[PDB]
C-alpha cells in the first residue's frame, strides 16, 4: 500500500539518472514504467536491485515510501494509542474493552494488552481479567516456543512491569544469550529486557540474578552489527556502579553511579535524569 | 528504569 | 536474492501458524508454497502483509532474511575492506587502484573513496590524483542538487576528514536543517556530519559557525521518530560544553566536558575516552 | 572527534 515507485522516480530524477539506467537487465521499459507509476507491484529482489543502481540505502528507500511511521497497519496505530491513553486516562475504558480479546492474536496485540495493564496499574485502574489469565496466557504463547523475535523481547521487557519477577524469569532465561543482530529495534528490545530486569533485581536485592543480566549485556557489545543504545549503556552502567556498590561495600562505586546519572542533566535528558533520581533514592531502602 | 517499548 | 519465504516459513512454523492464515485473501495456495519454497519472488506489498499475520516485524523479517550484513552487494563489501586496509596499508595500492576509478559511478563508491583518502592522509601515502579532482568531483555530484539522502550525509561526514572545512562548509549549508527522518542510518549520518563539523569548528575557533552546528544538533533532537545517537549526544555535549568555555570563559563548563568525557571510560569506551582526551588537550592549543 | 562513517 504504499507509493515505492514514486520515490524511485523521485530519486532517480534528483540524481540525473535515466528511466534506462534502472530497468535495464531487471526487466522491460514498458514494465518499469508501470513501477514508477505505482500500478504494478515491485518485488524486493527488485527494489534490492534499484537500491543499487541509485546508490541510495534499500532501507532509506523504504522509509521514504512510508514504511518510516508505524501508522502503517493497525497495529501500530494502536501502539502509538498507547501514549494517548497514558496522559488521558478517562479514555481507558473504551479502548481497553476493544484490546482484551484481540490480546492472543498476534504478539504484538499482546504487547499492547500489557501496556493497558501498565496504565491500569499507575491509575489503579481494576483490571480482574489481567490476574485471571496472565499465567494461561503465557503458558499459551510461550511453554512450545523454541526462537524468540524482536517482539518477544518487546513483551518480555513490558510483562515485567506487571508480573513479579518470580513469574516472568523463567520466560527470560531460554531468550539468552543473544548471538546475532536482526535490525536496530531487535537490539533495542533485547537491550529492554536486560535493562529491565537489571533494575528489578538490583530493588530486590537479588545480586545473583542482577549479574547474570550485567554479563548478558556486556556480551551484546561483542556481537558483531549489534546496535547498542547510548543511554542504555549509561544506565544500565549506573546499574552495575551500583550492584559493585552493593556488593564490595567500597563507596567510590556510589559516587561513579551518581556521577553517570547526572550526566543526564548536563545533556538535557531532564525527565530521564530525575526518575533516575528517585530510583537511586529508592535503592538506598527497598522495592 | 523499567522502561516500556513499543516498536 | 534472498530466501524470505524460508524466513517466513520458519516463522509460520514457529507461531504454529497454518499456511491458511498466511496466503487466505492475499493469494493462492499453491503460489503462497511457492514462497515459502523461494521459487516465486515475493513483492514489498505482499511481504508487509505476511508481516501483519504473523506479527513480526517488517524490518526484522528482512534481516533475518539477509538485508542486516552489508555484504549482500558489491559496495558493501568494499565498505568493510576499508577495516581491513586501515589496518593493513601494505594493501592500500593493489585496491584503491580498483576503487579511485569507479568514484564517481555511485554515491556509494564515492563514500569509499573518500576513505581511501583518509587511510592514505593517515600513512602519508602519496595521493595526486585527489587534488587534482575533488572539486571537480563535488562540482560535478553537487551543483545541481535538490535534496539529500543518507549517502549524501555520509560522503559529507568523510569529506569533512580530507578537505579543509573552507572547502566543504558551501556542501553543507544546504543539506539543513533537517525536517524528517529516514531511518536509523540516515539519523547515524545526519548526526555524523553536525559531529564532525562542531569539532572542526571548535578546533579551529569559528565560533561562530560552531554554534550553528550545536543549534542543528538540538533541531535534531526534536523531529519525530528521529533516533538521536546516545553516544554522539555526549560528545557533541562536550563539545558544546567547550564552546561555552571559549565564549563565556567561565571555568564550570570547562569541568562539565571534562566529567562527559570521563564518564566514556566509566563506561568502557576505553579507546573513545582516549581519542576524547587528546582531542581536549589539543583544543587548549591550537 | 572527527569520525568517519561506512553506511
Amino acid at each position: 500500500m504504499f507509493k515505492i515507485g514514486s520515490v524511485l522516480k523521485q530519486i532517480r530524477q534528483e540524481l540525473n539518472y535515466h528511466q534506462i539506467d534502472l530497468y535495464s537487465g531487471i526487466m522491460s521499459k514498458s514494465v518499469y514504467i508501470k513501477v514508477e507509476a505505482d500500478s504494478r507491484p515491485i518485488s524486493v529482489e527488485e527494489l534490492s536491485k534499484f537500491s543499487e543502481r541509485l546508490g541510495v540505502n534499500f532501507f532509506e528507500i523504504l522509509n521514504r515510501a512510508g514504511m518510516n511511521t508505524k501508522s502503517v497497519n493497525e497495529t501500530g496505530k494502536e501502539k502509538l494509542l498507547i501514549s494517548k491513553i497514558f496522559t488521558n486516562p478517562d479514555l481507558f475504558d473504551k479502548n481497553f474493552q476493544r484490546i482484551e480479546p484481540k490480546r492472543l492474536t498476534s504478539l504484538q496485540y499482546f504487547s499492547i494488552y500489557l501496556g493497558y495493564i501498565s496504565i491500569a496499574h499507575h491509575y489503579n485502574i481494576e483490571v480482574p481479567t489481567f490476574n485471571k489469565t496472565i499465567t494461561s496466557d503465557l503458558k499459551h504463547l510461550y511453554d512450545k516456543r523454541t526462537t524468540f523475535f524482536g517482539i518477544d523481547y518487546e513483551i518480555v521487557s513490558n510483562l515485567l512491569n506487571v508480573l513479579p519477577y518470580e513469574e516472568v524469569s523463567s520466560i527470560i532465561k531460554p531468550m539468552y544469550p543473544i548471538v546475532d543482530s536482526f535490525g536496530k529495534d531487535y537490539d533495542l528490545t533485547i537491550q529492554t529486557v536486560l535493562k529491565n530486569a537489571l533494575t528489578i533485581s538490583i530493588m530486590n536485592r537479588n545480586l545473583k540474578e542482577a549479574q547474570y543480566y550485567i554479563n548478558q549485556f556486556e556480551h551484546l557489545k561483542t556481537i558483531k552489527n549489534i546496535s547498542i543504545n547510548g543511554y542504555y549503556d549509561l544506565e544500565i552502567n549506573y546499574l552495575k556502579q551500583i550492584y559493585q556498590f552493593l556488593t564490595d561495600k567500597n563507596i567510590d562505586s556510589y559516587l561513579n553511579a551518581v556521577n553517570i546519572i547526572n550526566i543526564f542533566k548536563i545533556i538535557g535528558k531532564e525527565d530521564i535524569h530525575r526518575s533516575l533520581v528517585e530510583e537511586l533514592t529508592k535503592i538506598s531502602a527497598k522495592e | 528504569l523499567v522502561t516500556l517499548v513499543f516498536v
